[PDB]
């Protein structure tokens, strides 16, 4: 126990309530119920004026389109995030700019794409994710010099921990960019689990499960997917993060897995993973390990909640909100596509 | 763990040397200088009865500004979104500034019983006296540590239900129990320092 | 045998050092200069009769640095020849 | 008969002369080095 | 007859009754009523039966207080310093066991309200874990009893 | 035994020595040692004296210093830990 | 700073001498020509160095 | 008669009821300036609206110095004991009241001077907390002012 | 013709013997409690059997209050300072080894409950620790009498 | 009759008023210029104009200078015990009133012209806090100038 | 004739002897059972083969009790102090030593175990370098015994 | 007749003199040194400008020599408790006070370099804030001076 | 003529010397058993080759064996304070000297068995780095042997 | 006639000259290295001049070298308590000083050398910066002296 209840108000109060408020706005499964049912996409925003939304679709034109839509969601997303980390404070500012890391890390591979394929940056900068965009003027101007760009990232970019698993601008040629992009989130997670452990506290036994869940859902289907394809087993155990439950043996076994019935039986051994895998017919027409992987990370997400005193409620919201802004793009689609029979396929939030 | 290995280094220094300080005076018979009777009846009793009422009020104080803050950032937090809050979580900052309201009144109460002696002697002094000054030295202490503690922890009881009563209004007269029972351990302190200055009399 | 040349070479200047240093520091304890009295054997009880009961001593020390002098002066010796052989 | 006085001066003064010698030592041992500037490359 | 400071003993006695108590009674409120708030919103119906541990760590306070009193009306300004020594015992025997125990009925308390939230069916373990945590601080009230009326 | 600098009725020196009543005589001993019981042979037994590492005055001085330090050292703690915004709105 | 260097020289060459070669020197038996020619070689090398 | 030290005890008094008040003004003044930046960037308007909490902070700084004065004008150079510790009292009583009546302040008033910029209903709600944050220094001046004119 | 301040030791030793086992205890508990909970939320039907390590914590205040009563009834105003150094001696051996034994089950329950909702073989290796932890708060009991009833 | 050990809290005051008003200007001084060397990098022409922070964190050094200066001017051999105390208490009233002070003045003018470079508004409001912190510094000149001259 | 606080030194032998072997035997149990319930989760054969660490801690506790009996049946009313700190450093030795025991004793099962979970030849190694950290109790017991009895 | 300890406070006055002024210069000196050496590996041209906050640390550093000199060559073992305590105060109130001018003046000197850097206009005010980082020195000295040629 | 607590040193120095050298060879131990279980996951055949840290770390803990069996054998009721000193002296130069020692042999045995686990190469070198890590325990153990027989 | 424990303060002066003045030049040594080894994986042929730091460094070495000789070789039996005091004033002046010199040299120079690394004409600034650091043992050397030779 650290009493974070004595000094936790001190400095994060403010936004403690703050982010729980703007939890309260979260979509409810009546509110997915009535957005289920509507005809068009008008009669969609219509629906979802009545929520938290509110008028954030009607300053758009007239013939709405599911990347519009998708488009303001995030906006909104990022703008409230936004306004939470410029009232952060040193220890929860540091958080956030955690959390920000995950996006950055696509938005670096974006980069390294574009300046190894000998294209300009700044037509690359309108494709970041605005979470985690590059504010630092070193990342511009590159003249596509991938020596240039890895060199901005290393000395005016928080990656440049994360980068020294690489060790050269030679890897960023030689490696896939998939493979870079897992081994920087590897990194990147293990680095947010001990920064997670060293906040110690409620802030600790209440993201570190999370972060753990992750480690394993990218152990499993990172496992998963490597099968057909030319990724070694060798390298693919390199990009296990070692936060998960699976740590010792676990991971080993996954390495020494060469089909989906061994990860499953990896899986088997641990009763929140078995559920998961049992869940998942994963036949066509039903839910598949992904989906049942996304359904456990909101539960795990929403107990986020249940602690007060800690700043995993923020994390919890990020990822609670992206998951409900990718719910409603889905029931855009399926509106839009008059593909309704799978109208129901999404994740329920509270 | 900056300031803190400033507080932890003083912490064990000081008792590495107490430990050293006692085994040294048992053992070299010197026993008989380590005179905590000496002590005791020496430091003047105004010395107990002033920390007594300072702490008896200061320490109450410090409870209820402390709970004060952690239950107003969470009123102040949840009504921007929420403001309904704002009025009716204020019962917390009542109960937050009730112990304060304790505190003033047993300070008050506790400095009513000082009388000078114009006495210097310890048998001048006497028992009556020696013991006004460490029963008001002791209600001090309980009344401004009970109502530290009941301020804290009636305001942390306050933040949960004022974030409660964010995302459910109906949800606040129910969590006011808790708060309640967290307000009765500063009566509790109260009357235990009632009772630890019932027969005292300086003079 | 056989070694390096720079083996020898390092064998030679430290014999040259010693050979020319431990000759000369023979010869000072055998002058009895006074200069070196600390280093001298001698005990407490020497002290008594005069000073011929520690020129003995003196003595015995110079005699002890003109060996290790010439084992020095042998060392030299053997490292001149390792560098005639490379 | 002065020993009560001439020993808390000394112990006390010394005390927070050590003490303050002992935070501003630290603090100057921890200083950030600067060189983070440069760090980056070297690591 | 009596030294003149032996009151001293007897009044730290029940200020150590009282406060020791009063921190652990205050900390189990707390961490219990912070986990009850945060429960409350995701399950409404929970929150009469949740108020369980918040009484057991205010039954820490009440030993507590019955100890002080205890002490605060047998102690008069000259006692014997053994009757002083005993009450200064019984004090902290009562409070820091208290203390304990308060601690223990926190704990207990947040994790077991968090998880029949989630689960009804820890109800029933989570009253035994509260019992086995808050019979501490009736062993500390035990001793205090023995140690002030000897 | 006992020992003790200067047992003197003088104010400069100590005044162990005290009258209530204004009297005509004053004193001083200097280094006074003395020792009425289980005395043994010519010598004194092993000696307490007045001259301590405390005294009343200072052990009132240094727990009411003690007192406002830990009141001070609590204030600097919340000072110090104050924190300013690294980042400001648009 | 040329008088704490001339300092720091002399007794550093003080020292190497009186606990290294004084060793030898201060020995009573003959077999102390030996012991120089081996105390004499750390001697020299711990001079140099 | 009286010890020659007597008046460090009631020194200390005052020099504690400023120190202390100034320490808690401190702190309230440097939160709620850094809430007022903060808010001042997006929401100009508010800024002399906002500056309250500071000026709640000076009140508890005025009441340090108010004790503090009472004090100073009653030390005399012989003081007796009983009058040197009761204003010992008082500098404690208002400086340590004042400190957390200061802490209060500045949290509360960053919080809210944030708040408001984001839901302007919650100004009177700040204030109203604010005026609770610091009767408190307002009662350890009261027990101060008892206890130094006793 | 003993001292009056020699029960002290005596007094502390039933203290100690109090509170060192409560909190012992008390840890015990709350780490047993919250490993009871978070494997509740998924396996309810272990509750009971995952009690267990609760009740082993229980059974070290239990070695406390009989090593607790056993040394306030040998407390009298007269007790040698023999007797009361005999008496400190036995609480200290019997509070801190139910504390290093409370500590001791705490983590081992914790671990070994949450172990077994995963592993239900490890229910047996579970109760072995266990029961070595509790050893040694039998241990403290064990050198606590022969000590006091000397 | 002044003990000859009576100086010392007198030159004590003296060191106070002047370190401790030192360490506050110069936490101001550096806070202020951290700050100030921030926002000039964008807003070239408010630097000058923004320089009041580090004046008004001067200030205070000067409050201590006058203070340290008016007790190594009050200080004969033989002076009293009494005064000896007033003068460590206006040295520690104005010293550590004035750190508080010059923590108030970094903490506020770091923020405040970091966001004047954002929004030119809040230079008056910025003006108007730092003055509220300032005025601390005063209020600790005058209780030490009652307590020295007195 | 021999001081009175003589005794003092011993019952802290024979308590320090039973608490600080307890602490061993306490740690190296709490981290052997945190290793054992790691490594069953993969390997649930293993549990009561890994017990073996638990059996070396608890054998540092046997080690404490022994001595701590040993010191606790020499205690007697007019024990030379001599004696009393012959008991002290047999005391302290066995158990301090029993404590570092433990310590190595955790830290090797711990690791050990969790490796056996892996390569099943790491048993060995790890049974004999639990014999190695293991008698350091040994040592301690051995310089225990050579002081009590002398 | 003087005490023969009193040179004692005036041996630290100059120890302190001069040991907390080098710590103020040295960390003035180090914290702008390497703000210097990140700012040259892009402007070298600026260095010998940049080169001043290092200059103001070292000035701290004479201060602090010029008041140990004084204390020093003002040192007899005759020396009067009263000149004593004087000596130690302008030891302590030179020291500290060039203790804080040099944290202010390293922490400034480093922002100020590496502004200029980006923003040539930051000079002049770099030199302004250092100035008054600095005068703190000054003021410890006119202080120290005065307590120790009183 | 010899003071009757005279044998207190010695007492110490043989505690001394047994537990500082305990918890040396315990950290050892520990260091070396967390290595050499890290490193026999991929490289069992290294188990049994790489027990050499282990056994140096032992040697540490036979030599504060030796010299606390020494110490206790050379402690009689008389013994001179003089000579009590040079057994507390030995002690502590054998116990802490076997600490530093094995502190050393810890780290570097992880060291050098986690890279003996990759380069095969590296164990003469650890083995001779391991060697000039125990002659500091050597040297501690001439140096007590030394201070007890004088 | 002067005291027997005289000559401790001395012989703490000349142990703490050599002592603190050995700290600082470690820590220069220390971080110069560190600062030359990175530099000369890139860098290799600045390796040579870049040691001129690590000599600076030493400088503060033979400065404490030089007063401790001088104040071992001043001591004496009969050395009178103020002479003592003055040898221990010069000994923390000298040594003190040149610790805070060490630290600015290791920063400086670590900083300077990896900056030169960068860009070469850095160099000079980074030597005119440690000769800046170093007059700060220069100025303990003189206070010593002063103090010494008075």
């Amino acid at each position: 126990s650290f009493f974070p209840e004595l000094y936790f108000n001190v400095d994060n109060g403010y936004l403690e309530g703050l982010v729980r408020g703007l939890k309260a706005g979260v979509l409810s499964q009546a509110d997915y119920l009535n957005l289920v049912q509507c005809e068009t996409l008008e009669d969609l925003k219509l629906h979802l004026q009545s929520t938290d939304y509110g008028n954030f679709l009607a300053n758009e034109a007239s013939p709405l389109t599911v990347s519009v839509i998708d488009d303001k969601l995030k906006e909104k997303m990022v703008v409230e995030f936004r306004h939470m980390r410029n009232h952060a404070y040193e220890p929860l500012a540091s958080f956030l700019d955690f959390i920000t890391y995950s996006y950055m890390i696509d938005n670096v591979i974006l980069l390294i794409t574009g300046t190894l394929h000998q294209r300009s940056i700044a037509e690359l900068v309108p494709k970041c994710h605005p979470l985690g965009s590059f504010e630092q003027m070193e990342a511009v101007n590159i003249a596509q010099t991938p020596a240039e760009l890895y060199n901005a990232i290393l000395v005016d970019t928080p990656l440049a921990a994360f980068f020294q698993d690489c060790i050269s601008e030679q890897d960023l040629d030689e490696m896939n960019i998939e493979i870079i992009r897992n081994t920087l989130y590897k990194a990147y997670l293990e680095s947010f689990y001990k920064f997670c452990t060293l906040l110690g506290g409620t802030t600790a036994d209440a993201m570190c499960p999370i972060l753990e869940f992750e480690a394993d859902r990218r152990a499993f289907i990172i496992t998963i997917n490597s099968f057909g394809t030319e990724l070694s087993k060798e390298d693919r155990a390199k990009l296990f993060p070692h936060c998960g439950r699976l740590y010792p043996e676990g991971l080993a076994q996954l390495a020494r897995a060469d089909d989906y019935e061994q990860v499953k039986n990896v899986a088997d051994y641990y009763p929140e993973y078995k559920l998961l895998f049992e869940g998942a017919g994963s036949n066509p027409g039903d839910k598949t390990l992904e989906d049942r992987f996304f359904e456990h990370e909101v539960k795990l997400n929403k107990l986020a909640f249940l602690n007060q005193f800690h700043f995993g409620v923020f994390y919890a919201f990020v990822k609670l909100k992206e998951q409900e802004c990718r719910n409603i793009v889905w029931i855009a689609e399926c509106i839009a596509q008059r593909h309704r029979a799978k109208i129901d396929n999404y994740i329920p939030i509270f | 763990t900056g300031l803190e290995l400033l507080y932890l280094g003083i912490f064990v220094a000081f008792w590495a040397c107490m430990i050293v300080v006692g085994i040294c005076y048992t053992i070299f018979d010197l026993g008989f200088r380590f005179d905590v009777a000496w002590f005791l009846t020496e430091t003047s009793p105004f010395m107990w009865s002033n920390l007594g009422i300072g702490l008896a009020i200061s320490l109450s104080v410090v409870g209820a500004a402390w709970g004060i803050y952690i239950t107003g950032s969470s009123i102040i937090g949840g009504g921007v979104k929420a403001p309904r809050i704002k009025t009716k979580n204020l019962v917390s900052i009542i109960f937050c500034e009730a112990v304060a309201i304790y505190g003033i009144i047993m300070a008050i109460v506790i400095s009513n019983m000082a009388e000078p002696f114009s006495a210097t002697d310890p048998k001048a002094i006497g028992h009556r006296n020696y013991h006004a000054g460490y029963s008001m030295f002791g209600a001090g202490l309980t009344v401004g540590l009970s109502n530290l503690f009941c301020g804290v922890c009636v305001g942390i009881v306050g933040s949960g239900a004022a974030l409660a009563d964010a995302q459910n209004p109906s949800l606040f007269v129910k969590i006011l129990i808790v708060e309640i029972f967290g307000s009765a351990i500063g009566l509790f302190g109260v009357i235990v320092a009632i009772l630890q200055t019932s027969r005292v009399k300086m003079g | 045998l056989c070694c390096g040349p720079k083996l020898a070479a390092c064998g030679i200047v430290l014999s040259a050092w010693g050979v020319i240093m431990l000759i000369m520091l023979g010869i000072f304890f055998n002058v009895h200069s006074a200069v070196l009295i600390e280093d001298v054997p001698f005990t407490e009880k020497d002290f008594e009769n005069g000073p011929q009961n520690i020129y003995n001593l003196y003595e015995q020390v110079s005699y002890n640095c003109f060996i290790a002098a010439g084992l020095y002066l042998l060392l030299g010796g053997f490292s001149f020849c390792q560098v005639r052989l490379n | 008969l002065e020993y009560s006085v001439v020993f808390n001066l000394v112990l006390w003064i010394m005390t927070g002369l050590a003490l303050a010698v002992i935070i501003t030592s630290y603090n100057i041992w921890n200083m950030d080095p600067g060189y983070d500037s440069i760090i980056y490359r070297m690591t | 007859n009596n030294p003149e400071y032996s009151s001293f003993f007897g009044v730290m006695g029940a200020s150590s009754a009282m406060v020791f108590s009063a921190m652990g009674a205050a900390y189990g409120t707390a961490k219990s009523g912070t986990g009850i708030a945060a429960m409350s919103v995701m399950r409404p119906e929970l929150i009469m039966k949740s108020i369980i541990p918040v009484v057991m760590a205010g039954i820490i306070a009440i030993y507590g207080l019955v100890v002080a009193v205890l002490i605060a009306n047998s102690l008069t300004d000259g006692i014997t310093l053994y009757r002083s020594f005993l009450q200064l015992g019984a004090g902290l025997s009562v409070g820091l066991s208290g203390l304990a125990a308060g601690f223990a009925i926190g704990i207990v308390g947040d994790a077991g309200v968090r998880g029949t939230a989630q689960q009804p069916r820890l109800f029933v373990g989570m009253i035994l874990i509260l019992i086995f945590a808050e019979v501490l601080g009736l062993y500390g009230l035990i001793v205090a009893l023995i140690l002030s009326t000897k | 035994s006992f020992h003790c600098e200067y047992v003197s009725s003088l104010s400069k020196k100590g005044s162990l020595l005290v009258t209530n009543v204004p009297s005509l005589w004053q004193m001083t001993l200097h280094n006074f040692q003395i020792q009425a019981f289980n005395v043994t042979g010519e010598q004194f037994s092993y000696a307490s004296d007045c001259a301590g590492f405390f005294s009343p005055g200072i052990w009132m001085g240094l727990l009411t210093t003690l007192f406002m330090l830990f009141i001070f050292t609590y204030g600097l703690h919340m000072i110090l830990s104050l924190k300013t915004m690294d980042r400001f709105d648009d | 700073r040329l008088w704490a260097l001339s300092l720091a020289h002399a007794q550093l060459s003080e020292v190497l001498w009186t606990m290294v070669i004084h060793i030898g020197l201060h020995v009573r038996s003959l077999a102390g020509g030996l012991g120089l020619f081996f105390i004499f070689a750390a001697f020299a090398t711990l001079t140099v160095a």
